[PDB]
């Protein structure tokens, strides 16, 4: 790996890969570091190892290659074993802040909470427990928050530490924080799993390498299975899943607010910044190219309250069809006053009947009122100018607007059940995903097999002589190709594509019921798997093959799976026709 | 939802390509002399009061697929004319995963069609077309090259000279249009299995009345019939499939009728309202069965004609049923004429 | 009345042509030899103005390459305004804030002092928003505790894990000495290529053992740090000692 | 064209272990759908051969667990390396043609459930599908009664979608008398708006077994956060579908309405609220304190679970035969919610600006909102759930307009009160009960006032400030500024909640015009950031938690000494300074303090950053043989001091003696030359 | 050289040599890259007597990067052959030609020191020749035929070697 396609905290000694090797790869590393004035490896260099090759000779036909393997150290074998050590040195105290940038401290605000029904943010014992007493002043699982709990608060803005903490998540660039990309990472080696362990316990009877033995207290908050068992395991640990921990984070907005959407269209933004909604040009101004909407407000702009935008893009792809009725009366009293109708319909139009749970469809109907009565105060003009200094006859007014705004939601009559608004929270359709492997070329020949252990040898499977191969028959695996069946080869009579092992299986056969598209491959392609246990297959010096019953013999074929991890991908089945 | 709709083969060739119809109900069968009208009725193109156009129409399935026409014809004398038309429904942009394979799906269909003016009113042409289909452009164990096959049409096209009525004087059109009539698709390349062709049936008329003598309302209905024959709705479950796909196609377009009533004609009806006959306005509400089809819609559109170059454009409010693929368009199409500016009578 | 001065500007480009393309793979069959489809392309890039009648105005901006335009307004000397295809229907109401981007039908009529502008059209529109705090878009997020970040990261080996979470007592000061000066990482090369430009093409075996290293450490038993089934005359240093090829 | 490697997934080695897991289906002349793995059987009777003929085939469908090896070979554990699937063909006397019309590795979405609600129970969850198993032997899949078929269009043509259920299929020694066993996934689906959850359900003996009873099976539906300590379990007591061979039951005796959960949500908060007062520790919570009340559903709840994080669904099967062992094949589908909450909304904004001729421009607001209030393209779970009063008050004045034109100022004096109180349709704590079932619950009012007051969301921000003042023309050409943010909250969660901002900048700026400076520049800004927290507890609404203090004191300044000192000479020079404050400490801060203490203090400093980049191009042409060199010369350097927080600053050994571990130092230099030399001699 | 290092093994100590045999180099070092890049070994801009517009570069490099790690170097080669031409026919109106020849070739050989074994681990001979020809039948109206030709070879063995070629007029329209 270049040292682009990863990082390492050079103090503390973990690895920060760039890729997420997550599918059984292999990890090696030969690291050197110095302990003050010492200077320590564990590994083998590429300039400290054995050379690549070697050779003894002076001709192609007495040369004698020896190449040579450079010793490592490994951080993650091909087969994840959950109780080796190996598994351990992984690191699963890091959480990615999701789609994060150089995350500069003062945008970026962390908080754990513990959803039991809902986010409170303070642990309580259950029913009699009472945490251990006489905490001392860095455990203290009484009432502390639960920054504080997992000890990731405790220094103050400054990072000097201060008694309880600042309340905030400390942020400090190596330690818990990897500023480049997210990475909140918890000062300890499992937080949620041995932290609170230790923190809860009440005594020496209970130890973290039990289950069985926690504190009745400790049984309800240590979550070990996410740092003893993989992450699709402990999925089954369900109970113990609730310390979420939101935040927020916030961009550059160096130039403005970047609104996120590309030429907007025009007059739609609506920046309302404390909740009064302000004005399209002497308090903000908008790019309508970039985003970037740009609040030049001074009082406005330094202030940290949340101001919030609407835009109105027109860059979506994938959509329901929306329609728009409506109208508005606009009544005009006596000059300066004016009443309102706008009557609205936003109706959604769903793709299917079948509304599925987020994709819901609207049709929801809006009607308001109006107001915006004008005048001028000439009264208030003379008030102003009945003052010291002041001179200016520019007009006064005192615009009052009011409005109401009835809104009455609806599901469209479309996406109904039997006359009602349902949503499929899950329709079983999604499940059951499948993966094809009937791709005649991705197979190959197969080592002999083994039946009943890794000590029969029914198939010679453990002859390290050549007598492996003696019970090989002839298996060929294929798929006749379309020639055949479309532009007859001079040879093939047309009762050689019509015995049943050779067809041409349409798909109207197999899947009666689903509708191939048009002009699509209505044909159902086979993996076919012709078998001959008496003709010597492949590679075998089998001298009899002869009185050998020929239901002693088999035909192989191995493939390799693209994925591995059958846990986390959830693999039942192996279905075939 | 429609139970049990039918299998007609390519598909590409029943939507509409143009803006003068698509924008109008998608009929075309009794609207005026125009030269986007080879895919509705060929034989109206000896009533064109020009010599020769040739026009480019595109529908864009903003889902880049896309579909487009180009067509060109040319009357010889003042009684007949030819025309060729070129649909292209393609798949624009194509990668396979270091120069790599271009593979572009298509299913363009050639078309060519004349028409002859038999007596003064009313005229009949023939139009031939290569359908061919391209889509399963694809790579081991299943093989591209997929062909096409021969279709052939029959038109008839009443247009009516004048009469003149109370107050508006408008003129009668009529026409009927026997579309394709070819033997039937195999894409597999197998004779064991074969689709049946868009046959259709689609009869029409209209009258449009005259107000200034060129300020002009025209309204027209269509029917469309898709002669195919309706599939059959378990070993009975089996062999009445077998029964319905050995068929043959000229014994299918007779059959077309045992549906299982049969009011399955989608209709669609339009209007004109073309002014100075350089600026045109067009409605036109199309429906097919919600149980045979399931689409219908209510399609604007609009027409100008600056001096030889008409641009049409039209847009295609989906009425009710399922997700058309075309709702959010412009059927944009263009058109060219040349000299020799016909008297029409 | 008269004056329909609809001029179009812009291009049209039809590209009929022939593509022809064949691989020889062999694993393909004799059939898929040479593909040779059909090409046919469309580069309508038009905009129509005018002003039909002295009344009507067109305008319009058709690309074939989403945003294609079309308005078609009226003006009368009752009868407002009626628009077709890029409709607005402002409505400044910050309560009733309605679409701004739509296609469709827009009116309007004036009853002496009563306009009833009305709109049925197709919004082309998403209406999301943002959250912009002091700066810009605070965008918040959601972890849990089970979902951490997958094996993207690792400990160098038992030594550094078991010192990590002692060596953070006082966070920003590390109660340690190390100080990882060099660090090579070898990771299984899937993808068969060679490359100059990458940074080299220096690649070889690797034996990468488990316990290279991890000199057993005082707390967790030895069955945790070390995998050797039988550890007895294994470890030839100290019961802390850091890892080095000689624990 | 690949070479024929003993390397089959290009892993680049060989990895020569053996860890299988083996499954064998048989292969025999017979074969009905209940033995080795089959579940379909489709056979077709008149096939068109090429040359006319007909053929009868047959489609068995097999379909193996992967979670159910009948060997291992080797040390194999579980299923999270897997590789290299490997089939092969024995037994075997002769010719023998196999063609698989799909073979699939097909992985669920579903997650068999592993613990107790491990002997010998075959749990198995396919999904019976009706483009697939529309030919299966016990029943053929029909869809479900009301359930269409889910048109759309690919291209032209319609295309109809498919449709699926769940096979929870239990085998083996079959289910004891009440071991479940279910299927889960997860979701974070929140059903507040809509008033009924309901779902077919479908029961099957299973072939060549005891055929069911019209009992001992249940649709058992835990969901809410949790599988065993949060979670609304639906049950319902099944009707298996009598069976006698026709295989193709009608879909009305498929998936009857007496095997169709309705379960109005509205029953499970009266549920819930009647189990509040029932303690964890009693005999009605049964046997794993489910509490079952003890229409024809017998619904259970564990501690409270909630709507809006339903996550962790899980569907399943629990037997209540008395003595028997239950093999079904229960089909699961559409698992929809009932209709939904039509009620609307309502909105009352009254603004009201008013101008006072150039001098004051007093804004006010405010607005007025319900339960249910949203925009139009608001869903159906984003729309509104709180009251809502905002109001705001903007009072721009412009005091420098009080006094002459001449001498003038600019006091802008923007002032912005306003304040939001928002309560939840929804208490936020049981999130799915409403505020008013529990105010109209209890005659606890010293609970009932704990309630409804840790749910009052409330703020308020105050927003002084002064910037931009300054004296339009050492002369007085300064440009102050002042500004000052207040904001309190005592939402759900914090009891009570203070920043203030007290931004307090100043600028110089001069830029001289005619050896002395070309420019100068200046500016210091005091920064103090002052907050509160207190954590409201939750149980009590009394004292809560302890405050949290955080302090962000700061003073920091600016500089600017651009020298022009000959014409070969352009040497600027800025440092900058920023210093921190700590009046409000050791460890232990002071709960007693203001952010407008000793405020013009000026405390420890914490960095400090030189900077300095001189120009200098090189008067050699004065030399007039050399006049032919465009040599330039840059000199940038740099410097900055950080101030090692007191971490560092005064560590103390576990010795006890305290260190002074330094505060670190930084230089740069940019030493850069451009020469030319162009040969003009 | 990409990044040279200091060894901590060449220090002081009574230990001067490394495993297999050698002296602990001071700089540890890896991937010394020579690249060597004729960018236009030759460029013959050649606007001939009517219009006969020429350009033929002649591009060339390559790419020596030995990896002291497994002690054996990469060598990639250049020659990306190019044959620009023009043309202009007059008044038959006016038709302009223009033709782009263009031929790349690759190699990525992977040599071994201590035997042969210089064995080849990539390449290309892509060569193609766009070709247009364009006429205009009025100041609106255009039309170009244009051809192109392209044709990949198999250097190693499993890159399928295609050919492909675009043909056909497109017209142009300009209101």
């Amino acid at each position: 790996l270049t040292t682009n396609e990863y990082t390492f905290n050079p103090q503390l000694g973990y690895i920060s890969l760039q890729q997420r090797l997550a599918n059984d790869e292999i990890l090696a590393v030969a690291f050197e570091y110095t302990v003050g004035g010492k200077v320590y490896q564990v590994g083998e260099f590429g300039s400290d190892g054995v050379d690549a090759t070697v050779v003894t000779g002076n001709n192609s036909s007495n040369q004698a290659i020896i190449t040579q393997s450079l010793v490592l150290k490994m951080l993650k074998s091909n087969l994840t074993n959950v109780k080796n050590p190996v598994w351990n040195l992984m690191m699963k105290n890091v959480y990615q802040i999701p789609q994060a940038y150089q995350i500069k401290q003062d945008d970026f605000r962390l908080n754990i909470l513990y959803t039991d029904p809902s986010p409170i943010n303070y642990i309580t014992p259950v029913q009699g427990s009472s945490f251990p007493p006489n905490p001392a002043p860095d455990s203290k699982v009484e009432q502390t928050p639960l920054l504080n709990v997992f000890n990731l608060d405790r220094l103050n803005y400054n990072n000097d530490p201060q008694a309880g903490g600042d309340g905030f998540f400390d942020y400090i660039p190596g330690v818990t924080v990897d500023v480049q990309n997210g990475r909140v990472i918890f000062t300890t080696k499992e937080p949620f799993g041995e932290l609170i362990f230790n923190k809860l316990q009440t005594g020496a009877g209970e130890s973290y390498n039990d289950p069985t033995t926690y504190n009745a207290n400790q049984q309800k908050y240590v979550f070990r299975n996410m740092y003893r068992n993989t992450q699709a395991g402990a999925l089954q640990d369900s109970d113990k899943n609730k310390f979420l921990l939101r935040g927020k984070y916030k961009s550059s907005g160096s130039n403005g607010i970047p609104i996120g959407a590309f030429n907007v269209p025009q007059g739609s933004v609506v920046v309302t910044a404390a909740g009064r909604v302000l004005v399209e040009g002497i308090d903000y101004s908008v790019d309508y190219q970039l985003g970037r909407v740009q609040i030049l407000d001074p009082s406005l702009q330094a202030s940290n309250t949340p101001i919030e935008v609407s835009l109105e893009n027109n860059s979506i792809f994938g959509q329901q069809t929306r329609r728009f009725m409506g109208f508005n009366i606009e009544h005009k009293i006596s000059d300066k006053f004016v009443i309102g109708g706008t009557y609205l319909k936003m109706t959604e139009r769903p793709f299917t009947q079948k509304s599925t749970y987020g994709q819901e469809s609207v049709n929801n109907t809006i009607f308001g009122f109006n107001g915006n009565y004008s005048t001028e105060v000439p009264f208030l003009t003379r008030l102003a100018n009945k003052l010291p200094n002041i001179d200016t006859d520019v007009p006064s007014n005192l615009s009052i607007r009011g409005e109401v705004a009835f809104l009455r939601p609806d599901a469209p009559k479309a996406s109904d059940f039997q006359g009602e608004a349902t949503i499929y929270v899950d329709d079983f359709e999604g499940s059951q995903s499948t993966i094809d492997m009937r791709s005649a070329y991705a197979w190959s020949l197969a080592s002999t097999p083994f039946i009943t252990s890794i000590n029969d040898n029914t198939f010679n499977a453990n002859s390290n002589t050549l007598e492996y191969g003696f019970k090989r028959a002839k298996l060929s695996w294929y798929t006749i190709d379309p020639v055949f069946y479309s532009s007859k080869p001079s040879g093939i009579s047309n009762d050689d594509l019509s015995l049943n092992t050779t067809r041409r299986i349409y798909s109207r056969e197999l899947y009666p019921n689903t509708d191939i598209a048009q002009g699509q491959i209505q044909v159902v392609n086979t993996l076919d798997l012709t078998y001959y246990p008496g003709e010597r297959g492949p590679y075998n010096n089998n001298p009899s093959f002869g009185a050998s019953n020929p239901s002693a013999n088999f035909g192989g074929i191995m493939r390799a799976l693209n994925s591995t991890n059958f846990e986390q991908g959830n693999v039942e089945y192996i279905q075939f026709w | 939802d429609i139970e049990r709709p039918i299998t007609t083969g390519v598909p590409f060739l029943l939507v509409a390509a143009d803006a003068r119809a698509a924008g109008l109900g998608d009929q075309g069968v009794a609207t005026s002399s125009d030269v986007f009208s080879q895919q509705w009725n060929p034989a109206k193109y000896a009533f064109a009061e020009d010599a020769q156009g040739l026009s480019i129409s595109y529908t864009p399935y903003l889902t880049d697929i896309s579909l487009g026409q180009v067509t060109y014809y040319n009357k010889i004398n003042d009684r007949s004319a030819f025309a060729g038309s070129f649909r292209y429904f393609g798949f624009g942009g194509i990668e396979l995963r270091e120069p790599t394979r271009e593979v572009n799906p298509n299913e363009f269909a050639l078309d060519g069609s004349y028409s002859l003016k038999l007596s003064e009113t009313f005229s009949m042409a023939v139009a031939a077309r290569y359908i061919r289909s391209n889509l399963k452009v694809a790579t081991e164990e299943i093989d591209a090259s997929a062909a096409g096959s021969f279709a052939v049409d029959v038109a008839g096209f009443y247009q009516s000279e004048e009469i003149a009525y109370s107050d508006f004087n408008g003129r009668w059109r009529a026409g009927f249009n026997i579309q394709n009539l070819g033997p039937k698709i195999s894409y597999d390349h197998d004779d064991l299995s074969a689709n049946f062709l868009p046959a259709n049936l689609r009869v029409g008329g209209g009258f449009d009345f005259i107000f200034d003598d060129y300020n002009k309302l025209g309204v027209s209905l269509e029917l469309t019939k898709l002669l195919v024959p309706t599939p059959p709705g378990s070993q009975a479950d089996e062999a009445n499939y077998k029964k319905y796909k050995d068929i043959g196609w000229v014994s299918g377009i007779f059959k077309s009728f045992g549906d299982a009533e049969l009011k399955e004609i989608t209709y669609s009806a339009a209007a004109e309202y073309m002014y100075q006959d350089a600026f045109a306005m067009r409605l036109g509400y199309y429906h097919e069965s919600p149980m045979k089809g399931a689409k219908q819609f209510f399609s604007l559109g609009a027409g100008f004609k600056y001096s030889m170059i008409k641009v049409d454009v039209s847009y295609l409010f989906s009425a009710s049923k399922v997700k058309n693929p075309l709702e959010n368009t412009l059927r944009f199409s263009l058109t060219f004429n040349f000299g020799d500016k016909y008297e029409t009578y | 009345s008269n004056t329909i001065d609809v001029k179009p500007t812009g291009s049209v480009e039809m590209d009929l042509g022939v593509r022809y393309t064949k691989q020889d793979n062999p694993a393909f069959s004799p059939r898929n030899r040479s593909s040779l489809t059909f090409d046919f392309d469309q580069r309508i890039s038009m905009s129509l103005m005018g002003k039909i009648g002295t009344r009507l105005e067109v305008n319009a901006n058709y690309d074939t390459q989403f945003q294609n335009l079309f308005k078609l307004a009226y003006t009368p000397s009752i009868i407002q305004k009626v628009e077709v295809g890029n409709v607005s229907m402002p409505l400044n109401s910050t309560l009733i804030r309605g679409a701004q981007s739509l296609f469709g039908v827009k009116t309007q009529l004036q009853f002496g002092r009563t306009t009833i502008t009305g709109v049925f059209s197709e919004q082309k529109s998403q209406t999301k928003s943002v959250v912009a705090e002091n700066g810009g878009t605070v965008q918040n997020f959601d972890l849990y505790a089970l979902d951490y970040d997958n094996d993207r990261h690792f400990f160098l080996s038992q030594y550094f894990r078991n010192k990590y979470d002692v060596s953070l007592k006082n966070y920003p000061f590390i109660d340690s000495r190390v100080q990882i000066t060099r660090l090579e990482v070898w990771v299984t090369n899937k993808q068969n290529r060679v490359t100059t430009t990458g940074g080299g093409n220096n690649l070889r075996n690797i034996i990468a053992l488990q316990d290279l290293g991890e000199a057993q450490v005082s707390g967790v038993p030895d069955n945790e740090v070390v995998v050797i089934s039988s550890t007895a005359g294994f470890f030839n240093n100290p019961i802390d000692s850091p890892t080095s090829n000689t624990n | 064209t690949l070479p024929d490697v003993e390397d089959i997934n290009r892993d680049n080695t060989m990895s020569t272990i053996n860890a299988y897991y083996e499954y064998s289906i048989d292969v025999k002349p017979g074969m009905q759908v209940g033995e080795n793995y089959i579940t379909d059987i489709r056979e077709v009777t008149n096939v068109d051969l090429p040359n006319g003929g007909t053929t009868n085939a047959r489609w068995i469908q097999f379909k193996i667990p992967v979670s159910q090896p009948q060997n291992t070979i080797g040390n194999i554990t579980d299923f999270r390396s897997i590789r290299f699937m490997r089939m092969f063909m024995t037994g075997f006397n002769s010719q023998m043609t196999v063609r698989f019309g799909a073979l699939d590795l097909v992985r669920g979405e579903w997650r068999r459930y592993t613990g107790t609600l491990d002997d010998g129970v075959e749990f198995d969850v396919a999904a019976v599908n009706i483009q697939e198993n529309g030919t299966k032997c016990p029943v053929n899949y029909v869809m479900p009664p009301g359930v269409q078929r889910e048109q759309l269009y690919n291209n032209n043509t319609v295309i109809n979608q498919n449709e699926q259920a769940l096979a929870v299929r239990i085998g083996g020694a079959g289910l004891q008398y009440q071991d479940s066993r279910a299927v889960f996934k997860n979701v974070s689906v929140d059903m507040r708006q809509y008033k009924k959850l309901k779902m077919f359900l479908h029961a099957e003996s299973l072939p060549n077994q005891p055929t069911l009873e019209d009992d001992e099976m249940v649709g058992f539906i835990r969901f809410g956060n949790d599988f065993t300590q949060n979670f609304y379990q639906v049950e319902i007591p099944l009707k298996v579908t009598k069976t006698g061979g026709s295989c193709s039951i009608s879909p009305d005796l498929v998936w009857m309405d007496d095997n169709s959960i309705d379960l109005a949500l509205d029953l499970l908060t009266r549920m819930k609220i009647k189990a509040m007062s029932i303690d964890i520790n009693s005999s009605k919570r049964d046997v794993n304190g489910i509490y079952y009340p003890d229409g024809k559903l017998t619904l259970g709840i564990k501690g409270n679970p909630n709507f809006g994080l339903v996550r962790n669904l899980m569907v399943g099967v629990k037997s209540r035969a008395d003595h028997k062992d239950i093999k079904g094949e229960v089909w699961f589908n559409e698992l929809r919610l009932a209709d939904l909450e039509n009620k609307g909304g309502m909105a009352a904004i009254l603004n009201v600006d008013t101008n006072m001729a150039d001098f004051a421009t007093v804004s006010a607001t405010g607005r007025k909102s319900t339960i249910g209030f949203g925009s139009l393209e608001q869903g159906a779970n984003e729309r509104d759930r709180e009251d809502v009063q905002q109001y705001n008050i903007v009072t721009n004045l412009n005091l420098g307009k009080l006094l002459p034109k001449k001498w003038g100022i600019n006091l802008p004096f923007n002032y912005a009160i306003g304040e939001e109180v928002i309560t939840p349709e929804y208490d936020p704590f049981n999130q799915d009960i409403k505020l008013d079932q529990l105010i109209r619950e209890t005659t606890d009012q010293a609970e009932k006032d704990n309630i409804r007051t840790r749910a009052i969301d409330y703020t308020k921000r105050k927003s002084i400030n002064f910037i931009g003042v300054r004296k339009d023309r050492d002369i007085e050409n300064f440009t102050f500024s002042q500004s000052y943010n207040q904001v309190e909250r005592h939402d759900y969660e914090v009891a009570d909640y203070e920043d203030e901002q007290s931004n307090s900048a100043v600028n110089y700026a001069y830029t001289f015009q005619p050896y002395l400076p070309s420019n100068i520049s200046f500016n210091t800004n005091i920064l103090r950031q002052s907050n509160r927290q207190q954590f409201r507890e939750v149980e009590v609404e009394g004292i809560g938690l302890d405050p949290l203090y955080r302090r962000n004191f700061a003073f920091n300044y600016q500089y600017g000494f651009g020298f022009n000192l000959t014409k070969s000479l352009k040497l600027n020079y800025s440092a900058t300074s920023n210093n921190i404050v700590r009046n409000f400490l050791d460890n232990s801060p002071k709960e007693d303090f203001n952010i407008w203490d000793d405020y013009l203090d000026i405390g420890t400093p914490n960095q400090h950053a030189q900077q300095l980049v001189l120009n200098y191009d090189i008067p050699i042409n004065k030399i007039p043989i050399f006049g032919f060199v465009k040599a330039s010369y840059s000199y940038t350097a740099d410097y900055m001091w950080q101030r090692s927080s007191t971490a560092f600053s005064e560590y103390e050994d576990p010795n006890g003696t305290v260190y002074d571990l330094g505060n670190t130092i930084q230089n740069s230099n940019s030493n850069t030359l451009t020469t030319t030399l162009n040969m003009n001699t | 050289i990409n990044q040279f290092r200091s060894n901590f093994d060449y220090n002081s100590s009574p230990k001067v040599q490394d495993v297999n045999t050698n002296f602990y180099n001071e700089i540890i070092m890896s991937n010394v890259n020579l690249v060597e890049q004729f960018s236009p070994l030759i460029r013959m801009d050649f606007e001939l007597k009517s219009s006969l517009r020429v350009l033929s570069e002649i591009k060339k490099d390559r790419a020596l990067s030995m990896s002291f790690d497994n002690n054996l170097l990469t060598e990639v080669k250049g020659m990306e052959y190019i044959i620009g031409l023009g043309y202009r026919f007059k008044d038959v109106s006016d038709i302009n030609i223009k033709a782009d020849f263009s031929l790349r070739n690759n190699e990525t050989l992977v040599r071994y020191l201590d035997y042969d074994n210089n064995q080849l681990a990539a390449g290309q001979n892509i060569w193609s020749l766009k070709l247009t020809a364009d006429y205009s039948f009025s100041k609106n109206l255009t039309a170009i035929f244009y051809y192109d030709h392209s044709f990949s070879k198999a250097v190693i063995s499993t890159s399928f070697p295609l050919t492909n070629i675009r043909s056909g007029f497109t017209l142009r329209y300009n209101f």
